[PDB]
């Protein structure tokens, strides 16, 4: 079983990724400013499902170690069959995603290591298994609360269509909702760093706003990789 | 000189439940709307999606455009398609 970083790649320090932009004077002005407040960058796989494998990734990762957040945060694992079954998904159907995440926070819990838990998330059909999870959660939590949420929704579309075609599906794009909505169905405090090539002041976004977060992305040409707070 | 009644407030809801209140006038743009929320929120326009009984605003037309009336509700989500 060979070494893989297709998914979730290795940790390299901020400034690398200058050379993805090496003519691009704002887009490299940017990015030595994000180095005031970041060190460290993890790419994830440009397959439509990069902001769920890496809010996943990052998440549990930021976990390791820390015994008592990891048990307040398996006791919340534990209640989201119940959360599925009120939004009309199937035990059947749901099983093995639920069963996927549930096995990775156990590797988390049982002393875990950022290899061990880096062999899951680069794992194809776990890491997939993963995500598909946390979309159906995502699709969960919204159509829990569709009177709250359709009134976002836009080109007069009907919420659970929206969720059935644009949260649930492998490979569709997040987007403001389902960031939101996954944020709050797992308690995962989430800051995003919105790096355009606007010749612009740089901003972010704190999912619930003024939490202190646990996980920060970086946004940019519409992609989600995963960024490191300095100390 | 004679005075214009247009002027009325109307209401942003977002996702954080939060409600937003805006001054503004029956023939403003959309643009112009999305102006006013950057200046109460801190939340670039380009980064804005606007959106009132489920159709979205479009940036060149006006709030009359929307049958949009004093004391209506918009709803606002930010554009993060990634």
């Amino acid at each position: 079983s060979e070494t893989s970083f297709n998914l979730i790649s290795e940790k390299c320090d901020i400034l690398s990724i200058l050379r993805d932009h090496p003519e691009n004077r704002i887009y490299r002005r940017k990015i030595e400013e994000l180095s005031k407040r970041f060190t460290a960058i993890r790419k994830t796989k440009g397959d439509g499902n990069c902001f769920y494998r890496a809010l996943g990734y990052s998440y549990l990762e930021s976990l390791l170690g820390k015994s008592r957040e990891i048990f307040k945060f398996k006791e919340r694992v534990l209640q989201t069959p119940n959360d599925l079954l009120a939004a009309g998904f199937e035990e059947h159907k749901f099983r093995n995603f639920f069963n996927a995440f549930y096995s990775v926070v156990e590797l988390v819990e049982k002393d875990g290591s950022v290899s061990s838990l880096l062999k899951v998330f680069n794992d194809q059909s776990a890491s997939d298994h993963i995500v598909q999870f946390l979309r159906l959660l995502t699709s969960a939590f919204i159509r829990n609360r569709a009177d709250f949420f359709r009134h976002f929704i836009d080109e007069e579309m009907d919420i659970k269509d929206f969720c059935t075609h644009e949260v649930e599906p492998m490979a569709t794009e997040c987007d403001h909702i389902q960031i939101t909505a996954l944020s709050q169905a797992l308690s995962i405090a989430l800051q995003v760093e919105y790096v355009d090539e606007m010749d612009t002041a740089l901003n972010h976004h704190v999912f619930p706003e003024a939490a202190t977060p646990s996980v920060y992305l970086l946004y940019k040409t519409s992609h989600y990789n995963i960024l490191y707070a300095a100390d | 000189d004679v005075p214009d009644y247009a002027h009325m407030q109307i209401f942003v809801k977002t996702l954080t439940g939060k409600t937003i209140t805006l001054e503004v006038e029956p023939s403003d743009t959309i643009e112009n709307v999305k102006a006013k929320i950057q200046d109460k929120e801190g939340i670039p326009p380009d980064q804005q999606r606007l959106i009132f009984a489920g159709k979205q605003l479009e940036d060149g037309r006006t709030l009359s455009d929307y049958n949009i009336q004093k004391e209506s509700t918009l709803h606002l989500v930010l554009r993060l398609r990634g």
